[PDB]
Order: structure tokens, then sequence, then C-alpha cells
């Protein structure tokens, strides 16, 4: 299986402390040793180090000792990724990888966590209609889109007709905004035809607020 | 500091045609047990790393025979032969030989293709939007290739600066196009001041810049 199931993005501000758990599947977890490596946004990756899954002795990078601890759950086949005193640098999405001991290899990468260390606070998303056309209702295929702004952190999810929609379909990267919040947009390529017989809605999600809108264009 | 230094950043290539990506490190590879380990990872958009080739090179379980690695000392070489749509990611060695492991910087894969226009479309800002006191003009150039493309706001047709943003796709896994969103924001106070916006795009798909602009404002 190799499976891991890494828990869920985090949202703290400087000088706290997160936990982040790797559960690995059974006859997976001590036949591998499981390593963190950091990813930074727009950064390489980095090896934070490891934990013996059989013994429970955790190695620490040299560029990673004093706030972050490796410690496991054995009953549960966890492993955990401590950082204390947090700061901005932390801000990255760790991953969990098992590793096999004779070839040195990473041979199962698992999701990843993200980590935002930020003093601001969730802001759920706006979305305004992107109108096919205001007086352009007919020519093949036609605009039609949804907007979503100022909000924090990421990510957002956008699906279209309750992921009815999948053709066409064109979610762009989110873009931080001077106010520090974020914007994107989800545009869906449609033909000027249905334009009337087919109702569309964007559904958007926002986890880190709770926010979960839809809106028809 | 062990650096490992991947040549091509970027790789575009043909669909069907060989691709070489070469990795550098600072010190040899070579381990006192005889035994190299450099290995090849991909990872694919939205996705986690995935081995490929293993000790210079052995090709990990579920890895075609097109990818190939070879090398020595501190020279080292993947190739991807006849390369496909499936192959688009970012492709990194990593060195296990050595105190804590590390990994090049990337390179992206990316399609050759034909070159196509993109299909300019332009979305006024909504009421909701704009009865909240913010305007928001979108901008869409949509499939097109190559990736370099141009987009100029003008309003009251004066090429508008510093007040506009934009997102492009990651190339699409069946077409190799890119989709570009631009949006430029203003205040509904400044949005009034004026009458006609238009977003003037230029792509070398196009024989002479195209624009698009609506009415009101
Ligand atoms: C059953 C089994 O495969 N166990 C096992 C798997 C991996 C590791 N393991 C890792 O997960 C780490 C990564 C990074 C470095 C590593 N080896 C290492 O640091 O060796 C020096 C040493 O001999 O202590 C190889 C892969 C190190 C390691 O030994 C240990 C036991």
């Amino acid at each position: 299986q190799v499976q891991l199931l890494e828990s869920g993005p985090e949202l703290k501000k400087p000088g706290e402390t997160v936990k982040i758990s790797c559960k690995a599947s059974g006859y997976t977890f001590t036949n591998y040793g499981m390593n963190w490596v950091k990813q930074a946004p727009g950064k390489g990756l980095k090896w934070m180090g490891w934990i013996n899954t059989y013994t429970g002795e955790p190695t620490y990078a040299d560029d990673f000792k004093g706030r972050f601890a490796f410690s496991l759950e054995t009953s549960a086949s966890t492993a955990y990724l401590q950082i204390n005193n947090l700061k901005n640098e932390d801000t990255a999405t760790y991953f969990c990888v098992q590793a096999e001991r004779l070839r040195r290899t990473f041979d199962y990468w698992g999701a990843g966590t993200t980590v935002t260390v930020s003093s601001a606070s969730t802001k759920g998303p706006s979305v305004f209609p992107l109108a096919p056309s205001s007086k352009s209702t007919s020519g093949g295929t036609a605009a039609l889109g949804c907007l979503v702004k100022d909000y924090f952190p990421e990510p957002v999810t956008v699906s279209w007709n309750s992921g009815a929609l999948t053709s066409g379909v064109h979610t762009f990267p989110a873009v931080l905004q001077s106010s520090g919040l974020y914007s994107l947009s989800s545009v869906v390529t449609v033909p000027s035809s249905s334009l009337g017989t087919q109702t569309y809605i964007c559904n958007v999600n926002h986890k880190p607020s709770n926010t979960k809108v839809d809106k028809k264009v | 500091e062990l650096v490992m230094t991947q040549t091509p950043l970027s790789l575009p290539v043909s669909l069907g045609d060989q691709a070489s990506i070469s990795c550098r490190s600072s010190q040899s590879l070579l381990h006192s047990n005889g035994n190299t380990y450099l290995h090849w990872y991909l990872q694919k958009p939205g996705q986690s790393p995935k081995l490929l080739i293993y000790k210079v090179s052995n090709r990990f379980s579920g890895v075609p025979d097109r990818f190939s690695g070879s090398g020595s000392g501190t020279d080292f070489t993947l190739k991807i032969s006849r390369v496909e749509a499936e192959d688009l990611g970012v492709y990194f060695c990593s060195q296990v030989t050595h105190v804590p492991p590390t990994f090049g910087g990337g390179t992206k894969l990316e399609i050759k293709r034909t070159v196509a226009a993109p299909s300019v479309f332009i979305f006024p800002p909504s009421d909701e939007q704009l009865k909240s006191g913010t305007a928001s003009v979108v901008c869409l150039l949509n499939n097109f290739y190559p990736r370099e493309a141009k987009v100029q706001w003008k309003v009251d047709n004066a090429l508008q600066s510093g007040n506009s943003q934009e997102s492009v796709t990651e190339q699409d896994s069946k077409d190799s196009t890119y989709s570009l969103s631009s949006t430029l924001t203003l205040s509904k106070a400044d949005y009034e001041k004026h009458k006609v916006y238009a977003c003037e795009v230029t792509h070398q798909g196009l024989s002479s810049p195209v624009t698009k602009s609506f009415n009101r404002g």
C-alpha cells in the first residue's frame, strides 16, 4: 500500500506551535523510515531528517536542530512533526516520506501538509459572476466565469455545477493582492446555445473559514 | 554544502522527441561502499513526487522503459525517449550518498506544439461587486501557445499601468496550450471617471495586437 494519511492544513501566528501527523498503512509502517522534507513557497526541497519507526529514534538534519521534534504513535502507525516557536520562515509544505534502507530511496511521498505562519486572520471570499457577454448571447462558444476574491489564506476549491462541468473549465492560480488577500478566477468555455437552456453555477469553498457559496452566472 | 545542479531548468520538447536532463553535484556521489545513490524523481502537476530511477540507472517499479539514467561520480543524465503528454511535470535529482540528502532545483518539461493564438474575452465588473466599492475588469486569453503573451489595459484609451495582475494555468495535458487571466482593479470611484475599458492582447499567433473592450463604465 505505502499509503500515507497526512493531517490537514494549518494556520498559525508567529511563536505558536504545530504538530503534523502522518498515518502509514498497516504492513507499511515498519518497512520504511519516515522522513520529513520541507518545501517553502517557490523553493526547493529540503531534507529535515527522519524517524526510525522500529526503534523510535529521530535523526535531525543540522539545519533543523532546536524547534523541530519527530515523535511516533506506534499503535496508530503514526509519525509526528512538531515545530515550536513558529516563524514566517516555516511557511511551507511538509512532506512525510517513506524511504527504503538498502537503496536509500524516497519510495513513497505523502500529499504534504501546508503550514502558514501569519498574524492575519481567515477571510472568506466573495463570489462575483463573470457574465457571458452582456450583449453577445450568440456565437459558437461563449465567455462564462466566476471571480472569487479577497480571501485568506489559501486555498479555495472551485467546481462547476457540483462537478457536473469538467469540460472547458479552467481554474486559475490564486494571485496575492497588495491587500494581502488572495484572488483567483475560474472560467468555463461553453456553447452560446447552452446559454438560456443550461444553468451554470460555480460552487466555491474556503475551508479555512467554512465558507461554501454558489453563484449563478 | 552539497549542491546538485540540473542544467536545463526548462526543457521544451516535441511529443515523440527525446529529452535529456543533466544533474551535476559538487561532490562525488560514489559511496565508500561502492554504491552511487543518485535518484531521479518526477513531480506531476498538483501532485507529490514519484521515484523514477534509483542508484543512477535502475528503473523503479511502475516506471516505463522510456526513462533511463546514466552517469558516475559527479555527472549524471536522465533521458526520456519518445516524450508523451503524461511526462509533464518537474524532474529533480536527489543524492543520498552524503550527510543530509539533497535535491536539485528541478527541471520543468514543457510540451512543444504548433503555435496557437488565444481567444480573447473581456468581462466588466459585476453589480454586486460595484455596489461594494471596487471594480474588477477581467480579460481572458484562452488556449494559446507558446506561453509568452502580453496584455496591456487601456481605459479612456490610456495605457493603464500598475493596476493589473495576471495568472496563467499550467500547460494543458491534452492540447499542450496555456490560458491566461488578467484583472484590472479600480475603485468604484475611479471606475466611474472613465468610459472605455479595453485589454490589448498581443501573441505570436496573431498578425497584429488584438484588443477587446466594453462600452459602459
Ligand atoms: C526495513 C527498512 O527498510 N528499514 C529502514 C528504512 C529506511 C531507513 N533510513 C531512512 O529512511 C533514511 C533516508 C535518509 C538517509 C538514510 N541512511 C542513512 O542516513 O544511513 C547512515 C547510517 O547508516 O545511519 C537512507 C534513506 C536513512 C535510513 O537509513 C532505515 C531503516
